[PDB]
């Protein structure tokens, strides 16, 4: 299968701002016929990709003059000159060249915004729980810029990787941070079997780990 | 003018058979490929295969050949896919999109499919409190965990309705057959405990819940 990668695979960008995106194949894709099948969609988030540059180069009907696709064999380029809110979203490079056809693993466009650190808190199970049976110790990492954050459970100190649950928030719409939950679930008479659950984050914020934690 | 209208089953059952259709209007079906792609959330776009309707012929790729199986039927202008044999690895949004023949142009809405083996399951929803002592500054955060509920959507609400302010409701995760949902709510010092907050859950599919937190 011809591999597509894509650069980068997150572009802040103030609205207004010029932005390249890139495109690059495992191999040419200048078919027998002269042609170059590189194409271009863009998916909104909660929508089918839409069409934006056919062949290279060329924009599809309505698509702004903004976009430019430009490259050649294996290195690609998408140009938007003056970036707006309706043109945040995904973007694919797309080579039907070689069969299979393949697309680029995206690139998400998004707000630019100034760093923040995250508030984390760790919340222990309810009562409620425990007497069903279960435990699941919550952990909200809320507010935080940029996207990259890396958070581990660890149970009187081992790491632990099974049981744990997570899900993230799209970039805010009046904010532009990002919230994460991390959830672990555990059986009563387990959760018993030790008593300091931590929840570390690791984020651009801060050089040392955000570490909650309780017994 | 042109639209791939799709619709297709969408909650399955593992080892089961889904057939999913996509009626084209506003251009020649006869003229054009439909393409059909996989999309798994949070993630890239697979391209399954083509049909020319034309012809009938079609080319897969190896990955789904065996998988997908793909078939139109010209005096209606609408296509289809069956899945067969699925697992939980199937569990993806589908498209059918119409194209030349190495590409795709205007794409369906999507068909989402959902594998598993759940009945319909009403969820417990949790009350999360604050760990204790040694916490809060000028906010507090609250938060609702609501598990193991089949099918989606639920309707979490803080103050049955108002308290709009500071929540992030997370999107659910599938996991073992069933969702988890989870909600933070952040107040001011001096809202919580004297204000009660209550989270409330409502599930279509069954009957809603109301839970305080207390403490």
């Amino acid at each position: 299968d011809v591999v597509m990668t894509q650069t980068p695979l997150s572009l802040p960008v103030s609205l207004g701002d010029q932005a390249s995106i890139s495109c690059r194949s495992s191999q040419s894709l200048v078919h027998s016929n002269g042609n170059t099948y590189l194409y271009w969609y863009l998916q909104k988030p909660g929508q089918s990709p839409k069409p934006l540059i056919y062949r290279v180069s060329n924009r599809f009907s309505g698509v702004p003059d903004r976009f430019s696709g430009s490259g050649s064999g294996t290195d690609f380029t998408l140009k938007i000159s003056r970036v707006e809110a309706e043109d945040l979203g995904v973007y694919f490079c797309f080579q039907g060249t070689h069969v299979p056809y393949t697309f680029g693993g995206g690139t998400r466009l998004e707000i630019k915004r100034a760093d923040a650190a995250p508030t984390v808190s760790i919340f222990p199970p309810s009562s409620e729980q425990l007497t069903s049976g279960g435990a699941s110790v919550v952990c909200f990492l809320n507010n935080f810029y940029p996207k990259d954050i890396n958070v581990k459970w660890k149970i009187d100190g081992s790491e632990r990787q099974n049981g744990v649950l997570n899900s993230w928030t799209d970039q805010d719409s009046k904010d532009s941070t990002y919230s994460m939950s991390s959830t672990l679930t555990l059986t009563k008479d387990e959760y018993e079997r030790h008593n300091s659950y931590t929840c570390e984050a690791t984020h651009k914020t801060s050089t040392s780990p955000i570490v909650k934690s309780f017994n | 003018q042109i639209q791939l209208q799709q619709s297709g089953p969408e909650l399955v059952r593992p080892g089961a058979s889904v057939k999913i259709s996509c009626k084209a209007s506003g251009y020649t079906f006869t003229d054009y490929y439909i393409h059909w792609v996989k999309q798994r959330p949070g993630e890239g776009l697979e391209w399954i295969g083509w049909i020319y309707p034309g012809s009938g012929n079609t080319k897969y790729n190896e990955k789904f050949k065996g998988k997908a199986t793909l078939t139109v039927d010209t005096s209606s202008s609408t296509a289809y896919m069956q899945l067969s044999s699925l697992t939980s690895e199937d569990s993806a949004v589908y498209f059918c999109a119409r194209g030349g023949k190495f590409a795709m142009d205007y794409w369906g809405q999507g068909t989402s499919v959902t594998v598993s083996s759940a009945k319909t399951t009403a969820p417990s929803v949790y009350p999360l409190a604050p760990v204790c002592g040694d916490t809060t500054g000028s906010s507090v955060t609250l938060g609702c965990l609501v598990k193991g509920y089949f099918p989606e959507p639920v309707t979490l609400t803080w103050n049955s309705g108002s308290l709009s302010s500071g929540v992030h409701t997370f999107p659910a995760v599938l996991q073992s057959d069933l969702y988890t949902l989870s909600s933070s709510v952040t107040v001011t010092s001096s809202t919580w405990p004297s204000q009660s907050i209550t989270c409330n859950v409502a599930h279509p599919a069954s009957s809603t819940k109301v839970d305080k937190k207390i403490e």
